[PDB]
RNA sequence: CUUUAAAUCCUUUAACGAGGAUCCAUUGGAGGGCAAGUCUGGUGCCAGCAGCCGCGGUAAUUCCAGCUCCAAUAGCGUAUA
């Protein structure tokens, strides 16, 4: 520290508060902007309705297409873009089918070579995608 | 496969007229022959690699890679050493590193934590070794605690014989060479710290050279 | 080399104008303006000029974006014009590489 | 071909083979007993670097 | 408001490094040597010894000639002597820090049955403890993690209702005798 | 039989109740971080894997399947504060 007086606690406190406000994580966690602009709104999982299935491309050093869906939310109705994880699971998703989206790994940040997608799907038609992969459960009919 | 010394220290250890390496450490004589410590420290002197890293030199045609080898030497009841060597091949680098580490070995003393019971087990004071930006700080620890550190000063303190440590590091610890050299410097600086348990005036014991002038003239020119 | 045709999933398109960003646009012979994308192995190994013949990959989840498969130079173009794969409103206009 | 970016193409075209019928594996305490057995008390003093349990070169 | 307890705590701690060779080999060696089930038991014994060592260091921090230091030191020393991992000659507080985890694993009921001579192997000792064949002072024990005391080591013996210690024969012996009497008459 | 307002649960206890003791232990991985295959077959910058570096171009130590194995174990993995 710099201020080393015996009767100095206030300058230390106010300077520590100001330099704590001059941060990124403490600025993010204590303002209403970073939660008001958050699509999940401080929630881990969310439900939604798929409207379109759009394949977005990869980044520079690798070449692929990435299978994604356009999901509108139920609680606030905004439009996000999810990402179906596994191989060949887009055939289980039909128009206007309810899904369960979740986080993608880096706390509201784009992960890997997929540009601009921060969410991924876990369950579709109120059954898990893993059980549809492993041949354990069947979609209701 | 015999030993032919080039310095008079090598001959004076070779003819069994130097009893131990302790007076070599006492009189601060430099060691230039690696078979003296092999003559003294035998089966308990074990070694292992720490990291092999490549470095590159840019030339006209392609890139030339030479391999740099780190190694640690030291028995489990005292002395410990370290050496760095770089060569074009790996076997030559590891042999030169083992020879240069065995050549340069420091002694270390051990202290107590509060109560002077039994054999000493920990560092007697707070020592600090620094090279580059790497800082390492050693704290005395109670008995039976175990070495808590990163894996490479844990290995170096096992080869130092000390089993009780509290460590604190600062800086770029990912550079293994500077971190190992800083911990080796922290170990080797434990004698340049005058505690009040040796404040008495020392008695000057007899130097080996003047004592065996007659044997040196009798053996070699 | 070998004269491969369209299958279930491929059709034919005519490139019209040049665009950047690794994308370019074409009119398929069904009569829909599609935006195809250069897929991996045709980026800098081979070039694409104005008004050529392109095999086009389709989408099973949308119809707004297309893909690229191959390219035909002059003799493949007149060969597929010999059987008939395009409406006569579109014109090949003797597309080739200039001498 | 069909098309380039088909979903489930490789796994759909992958040859389908089944499991091989085998006995059950020992679970619980005896799994650790066999692990300690094979790892420690059935060794020989070799030289050089040790070989991994999945080395099949 | 309901009348319950709501008091509980963990007895084991997970180490910070999940995958490195030496501590994994040391724990696996201890599991194989003392015939335990999983790493949670040796982590539990390490947690108990860590709490005992922390209490011993807290008592050794406080200066000599104090009432609470002498009281808690004599209480912990008497408990640690009576559990069987110390000796009356080593009746000092500064020798608590020198203990190792194998000393705590010595007084387990499984290895005590194995070392007394009531079972062939230590795994046979564990499947003897889990089987309810022995007793400790006219009362059977089923749990292999039964720590014993210095005065309780001598009194361990087979139970009354056991064919090994004299009693009713088991199910398979009675089934084979019934099969023999059926084949004979 | 015990317990309990009456039960039920636990314990005591008859007669039954296991050889591949089918009374059949899963969950995430096997390039580095970070314990553990340059094994075999298929696709060929396609499908996809990947928290990061990165892996796939018609010989993949990283994909899709089998065998071997590594970590915790009635538990393990993912997303969030």
């Amino acid at each position: 520290g710099k201020c080393r007086g015996l009767r100095t606690a206030r300058k230390l406190r106010s300077h520590r508060r100001d330099q704590k406000w001059h941060d990124k994580q403490y600025k993010k966690a204590h303002l209403g902007t970073a939660l008001k602009a958050n699509p999940f709104g401080g929630a881990s999982h969310a439900k939604g309705i798929v409207l379109e299935k759009v394949g977005v491309e990869a980044k520079q050093p690798n070449s692929a297409i990435r299978k994604c869906v356009r999901v509108q939310l139920i609680k606030n109705g905004k439009k996000i873009t999810a990402f179906v994880p596994n191989d060949g699971c887009l055939n289980f998703i039909e128009e206007n089918d309810e899904v369960l989206v979740a986080g993608f790994g880096r706390k509201g940040h784009a992960v890997g070579d997929i540009p601009g997608v921060r969410f991924k799907v876990v369950k579709v038609a109120n059954v898990s995608l893993l059980a549809l992969y492993k041949g354990k459960k069947e979609r209701p009919r | 496969k015999e030993w032919l010394p080039v310095t008079k220290l090598g001959r004076l250890v070779k003819d069994m007229k130097i009893k131990s390496l302790e007076e070599i450490y006492l009189f601060s004589l430099p060691i230039k022959e690696s078979e003296i410590i092999d003559f003294f420290l035998g089966a308990s002197l074990k070694d292992e690699v720490l990291k092999i890293m490549p470095v590159q030199k840019q030339t006209r045609a392609g890139q030339r890679t030479r391999f740099k080898a780190f190694v640690a030497i030291g028995d489990y009841n005292g002395h410990v050493g370290l050496g760095v060597k770089c060569s074009k091949e790996v076997a030559t680098a590891i042999r030169g590193a083992i020879i240069l580490a065995k050549l340069s070995i420091v002694p270390v003393r051990r202290g107590y934590w509060g109560n002077k019971i039994g054999k000493p087990h920990t560092v007697p004071c707070k020592v600090t070794g620094r090279c580059g930006s790497v800082l390492v700080r050693l704290i005395p620890a109670p008995r039976g605690t175990g070495i808590v550190s990163a894996p490479v000063p844990k290995k170096l303190l096992m080869m130092a014989g000390i089993d009780d440590c509290y460590t604190s590091a600062r800086g770029c610890t990912a550079t293994l060479g500077n971190f190992a050299k800083a911990t080796f410097d922290a170990i080797s600086k434990t004698y340049s710290y005058l505690t009040p348990d040796l404040w008495k005036e020392t008695v000057f014991t007899k130097s080996p050279y003047q004592e065996f002038t007659d044997h040196l003239v009798k053996t070699h020119t | 080399r070998e004269l491969v045709f369209k299958e279930d999933g491929q059709e034919y398109a005519q490139v019209i104008k040049m665009l950047g960003n690794g994308r370019l646009e074409a009119m398929c012979f069904d009569g829909v303006k599609r935006l195809c994308h250069i897929r991996g192995k045709l980026r800098k190994k081979v070039w694409i000029n104005t008004s050529d013949i392109i095999l086009v990959g389709l989408r099973d989840y949308q119809d707004n974006k297309a893909d690229v498969i191959l390219k035909y130079n002059a003799d493949e173009a007149r060969s597929l014009k010999a059987y008939g794969e395009l409406p006569e409103h579109a014109k090949i206009n003797e597309t080739d590489t200039f001498g | 071909h069909g098309s380039l970016a088909r979903v489930g193409k490789v796994r759909g075209q992958t040859l389908k083979v089944a499991k091989q019928e085998k006995k059950k594996k020992r679970t619980g305490r005896a799994k650790r007993r066999m692990q300690y057995n094979r790892r420690f008390v059935n060794v020989v003093p070799t030289f050089g670097k040790k070989k991994g349990p999945n080395a099949n070169s | 408001p309901v009348a319950r307890s709501w008091v509980c705590r963990k007895t084991y701690v997970t180490p910070r490094r999940p995958f490195e060779k030496s501590r994994l080999d040391q724990e696996l060696k201890l599991i194989g040597e003392y015939g335990l089930r999983n790493k949670r038991e040796v982590w539990r014994v390490k947690f108990t010894l860590a709490k005992i060592r922390k209490a011993a260091r807290e008592l050794l921090t406080l200066d000599e000639k104090d009432p609470r230091r002498l009281f808690e030191g004599n209480a912990l020393l008497r408990r640690l002597v009576r559990i069987g991992v110390l000796d009356e000659g080593k009746m000092k507080l500064d020798y608590i820090l020198g203990l190792k985890i194998e000393d705590f694993l010595e007084r387990r009921l499984q290895t005590q049955v194995f070392k007394l001579g009531l079972a062939k192997s230590i795994h046979h000792a564990r499947v003897l403890i889990r089987q309810r064949h022995i007793r400790v002072r006219k009362q059977v024990v089923n749990i292999p993690s039964f720590i014993v005391r210095l005065d309780s080591q001598k009194h361990i013996d087979f139970s009354l209702r056991s064919p090994y210690g004299g009693g009713r024969p088991g199910r398979v012996k009675r089934k084979n005798a019934k099969k023999g009497q059926g084949g004979a008459g």
